[PDB]
RNA sequence: UAAGUGAUCUAGAAAG
């Protein structure tokens, strides 16, 4: 969480969904939904402001 | 020097102001107070910080003190011995003098006499805590804010990056930083106007004392001379005067308006710098502005057309042919050539001009608001850079998207956050600044001399405490500049040499840094080293150009067998990450204390 | 254990950053212990307040010098 | 001092003077190298993207004909063309079998 | 606009008075 | 097409 804040803070928001859209990110952003699993991810990204959840 | 006309102009600004306000006076005190007792705790506290260090103390000083105590002893009783003395005494015993040495600018040094210090410290309190109760002072007013001058300085920097689209270079937009100190602020103010003046914020008894108290006979060294016309700075209430007095100054500069704006409606104030919508934030050119003791920061944020004007009136009403002007112009000489503010004929134009504009604001007998004394700073398309200098720092603020190429944000730099997206819009990077550095040496030098007398432990606890106040006041801020690092080498080797000098031995193989850096629990001395750090000394010729990356380090304070003594700044918390750090804890006690409440519980 | 506290004397006697990570590189540490010189220097950025800029500069440098450090970098975070 | 880079002298500054080069040098020497994919990525991003040509055409088309001119000159001024006549008459005929044959290509 | 609605709109032979050193006393007392 | 060569001041006696 810490992480992330830090990111957004120095990339900003748009421009490092665009960064870790380029990259794989496999436990961060699964697109595979493995049985509400994503409902996990989704929900600690929504605990900060993060979009595209 | 004032003409009726002007001081009439100056009532009648005054006037409108606190009628703009509603703002009630502050009543001759009387016997009704709560807090009297708490106020005359605070007067007693803060003179007998002066005399809890120095054990040895003179006849007046003893005076002082016998008086002090008497007070604790005898509280109400004091109260009304003091309000008595306000109500009728208007002549007082005649201020001493001296000057205090500060090896660039003697400071001079008023001293009471201790019966009338009494009433003055308590009349002084009193004042500011109706003050600040009545809200007479407006947020913008600097230096009695109740944040740190380092917080000030990253409060503004936040303030100007949070300006609403304040870095846009497209649609002709040009914003000028104005810096200017009010010189001579205190030391023209006629009594009379002044008297008149706070007739109009306090009841007129306290007006009258204050105005008399001005009136003293200055003793110096056999010479004296009624103090007819120029405020005195060193009563202790002669601050709020001097604030009262720069409100003035302030309204002539913004206007009713613009002020207004500023503080906000009255019955819900401004926080500083804010502003009720965003609309009325860029109604004005004057975005934002804050006087921090004599030295106005007035921020301007013009358009192309707006620019067009400015340079236009002032051009034709004083005319050059070649570009000119940008010859006697203020730069900041500590920073590198492409950093520091281009000289572009329009945008140098258009600095000038504002800088007239707003000496034509202010009349002149009232304050010398002289363009030698005042930095004018300019960001534009040509001038990416917007440079100034606050409560003794230099401070180059530079926008993200104007930046070439964003490295790893250097240490010394403050990534300042727009409000609405949260990203690190723009850096701010931080020396110190010339003046400072300056300040700072005298103290070494002062500290080196009248030490012949004075002993090892003695002398390094002074060189001790100079550095811890040098740091910890600008921390971060000491990375960048060279001649700062200089000064700490030099000064640092000076002072070994004081106690190497005092064995009559100042030789390097009999000193290793035990004898220095050791603390005094072990026979040492418990000097702070700001020394054996390397110095970044980059290519001199090119430096003074552009900044460059660090590519060469010079050894600083060395030694045989280099035991890596560890530096002080190291173990400081750097400013930037205080103040992040600071408003996570701080937001966390808003919400522990929100968490009290529901739950009905002390936190 | 002598090795760890010469590292943090390295670390505390620069001024910025930039002079940390120079000493550091100075030092001629061999590929076995850069990841435990990187996993020293992070418990030393712990052991402190606040994050610095100083140490994510010092990170940089040591990172930009030499695939090694890259990777010891990268093992460290791994770790972590 | 050294590369412009030295201390001005070791008298005065307190201190060894002595000057290493710094170890970030090599960092500040290759960093476009080190973080080549940070503009690369950019690049990246933006790396998909008549009157002259006609003008240009038309000269080459003239071109043809004098250079078809100048042989007709070249053919006459080496073997056996001593009069004026002879060139006029050369430049006519180029003229008009040229224009004619690029009659012929307007026309298609 | 903005420019109207403030209050204010639009050699010596003693070494004791010179220009000189009055502004000297200025610059080296605050 | 991806590392580390190098610049190293002083310096103690008298009288006050």
């Amino acid at each position: 969480k810490f992480l992330f804040q830090e990111l957004v803070n120095e990339l900003g928001l748009d421009e490092l969904q665009l960064r870790l859209n380029s990259s794989k990110l496999d436990g961060m952003f699964p697109l595979e939904g493995d049985a509400e699993h994503i409902r996990y991810s989704i929900n600690f990204f929504t605990a900060i402001g993060l979009g595209l959840l | 020097e004032i003409t009726p006309e002007e001081a009439t102009t100056i009532f009648s600004v005054m006037v409108e102001w606190l009628e703009s306000r509603s703002f009630s006076p502050i009543p001759f005190p009387p016997l009704t107070y709560k807090n009297d007792t708490k106020i005359l705790v605070l007067a007693l506290e803060d003179l007998k910080d002066v005399y809890a260090s120095k054990v040895r103390l003179n006849a007046s000083e003893r005076e002082e003190l016998a008086l002090i105590e008497e007070a604790y002893d005898n509280p109400h009783d004091t109260l009304n011995r003091i309000k008595k003395y306000l109500l009728t005494q208007r002549v007082f015993k005649p201020v001493d003098i001296t000057m205090m040495e500060n090896y660039q600018n003697i400071s001079p040094v008023y001293s009471v006499d201790p019966l009338e210090k009494i009433t003055d410290a308590y009349l002084d309190q009193y004042l500011w805590y109706e003050a600040d109760q009545r809200k007479l002072f407006p947020n913008w007013i600097k230096p009695s804010d109740s944040e740190i001058p380092p917080l000030l300085v990253y409060k503004w920097t936040q303030g100007i990056n949070n300006l609403s689209e304040i870095w846009d270079v497209s649609r002709g937009q040009s914003a000028v930083l104005l810096e200017t100190t009010l010189g001579e602020m205190a030391e023209k103010i006629d009594f009379t106007l002044l008297n008149r003046l706070l007739r109009l914020i306090v009841d007129p008894n306290i007006a009258d004392y204050i105005t008399a108290k001005n009136n003293v006979v200055i003793n110096f060294k056999d010479m004296s001379h009624v103090n007819k016309y120029g405020l005195i700075r060193g009563l202790k209430f002669a601050s709020f005067i001097f604030q009262y007095y720069g409100l003035v100054i302030d309204l002539l500069l913004l206007g009713q308006e613009r002020a207004t704006d500023l503080a906000g409606p009255a019955n819900n104030p401004n926080e500083f710098m804010q502003f009720k919508s965003k609309e009325v934030e860029k109604a004005h050119p004057i975005r934002l502005y804050t006087r921090y003791l004599d030295r106005i920061y007035m921020l301007f944020h013009f358009e192309e057309d707006e620019g067009e004007e400015l340079t236009d009136e002032y051009l034709a009403e004083n005319p050059d042919p070649n570009f000119e002007n940008s010859i006697g112009y203020n730069n900041r000489k500590c920073w590198p050539k492409d950093s520091r503010m281009r000289l572009i004929r329009q945008d140098v134009n258009l600095g000038r001009a504002v800088f007239w504009e707003i000496q034509s604001r202010v009349p002149t007998s009232l304050t010398s608001i002289k363009w030698e004394n005042a930095f004018v700073s300019v960001y534009s398309k040509n001038n990416p850079n917007l440079l100034f200098s606050m409560c003794g720092f230099e401070v180059r603020i530079l926008p993200r998207q104007r930046m070439e190429e964003v490295v790893s944000n250097d240490e010394g730099v403050w990534d300042l956050v727009d409000e609405r997206t949260k990203q690190r819009t723009a850096k701010a990077y931080l020396k110190v600044s010339e003046e400072e550095i300056k300040k700072f040496d005298s103290r070494i030098r002062g500290i080196l001399m009248a030490s012949g007398s004075t002993t090892f432990t003695k002398v390094a606890a002074k060189w001790n405490t100079s550095l811890i106040s040098l740091f910890t006041y600008f921390r971060e801020a000491i990375v960048a500049t060279e001649p700062l690092l200089d000064i700490l080498v030099k000064g640092e080797t000076r002072i070994q040499n004081r106690v190497k000098l005092g064995l009559n031995s100042k030789m390097p193989t009999r000193f290793p840094p035990a004898v220095f850096y050791t603390p005094k629990e072990l026979g040492g001395l418990g000097m702070i080293s700001a020394s054996h750090i390397l110095i970044p000394a980059s290519d001199l010729s090119w430096s003074k150009q552009t900044d460059t990356g660090i590519t060469h380090f010079r050894a600083g304070m060395t030694h045989e067998d280099e035991k890596l003594i560890p530096t002080i700044f190291r173990y400081i918390t750097t400013w930037e990450n205080e103040f992040l750090d600071s408003q996570r804890v701080w937001a966390e006690y808003a919400t522990k204390r929100q968490e009290a409440i529901q739950q009905n519980r002390r936190l | 254990v002598e090795f760890k506290k010469k590292i943090y004397l390295v670390l505390k006697s620069s001024l910025s950053g930039d002079e940390a990570a120079h000493k550091l590189l100075k030092l001629k540490i061999a590929n076995n212990l850069k990841k435990s010189v990187v996993d020293i220097i992070i418990k030393s950025s712990l052991q402190e307040s606040t994050f610095s800029k100083f140490y994510s500069i010092l990170s940089e440098r040591m990172i930009t010098f030499h695939r090694s450090w890259q990777t010891a970098y990268n093992e460290t975070f791994e770790q972590n | 001092s050294y590369n412009g880079i030295g201390l001005k002298s070791a008298k005065g500054s307190s201190t060894s003077g002595h000057v290493q080069r710094s170890l970030a040098s090599n960092n500040r020497r290759r960093p476009q190298g080190s973080q080549q994919q940070r503009q690369q990525r950019q690049n990246a991003i933006k790396k998909a993207s008549l009157a002259v040509q006609k003008q240009i055409e038309t000269h080459m088309e003239k071109r043809e004909i004098e250079v078809q001119v100048s042989e007709l000159r070249d053919r006459l001024e080496e073997e056996e063309t001593l009069s004026e006549e002879q060139i006029d008459k050369k430049c006519e005929a180029l003229r008009a079998k040229l224009t004619n044959e690029w009659q012929e290509q307007q026309r298609m | 606009s903005w420019r109207k609605g403030t209050a204010f709109g639009r050699y010596i032979n003693d070494m004791t008075k010179s220009e000189y050193h009055q502004e000297f006393l200025h610059k080296h007392v605050r």
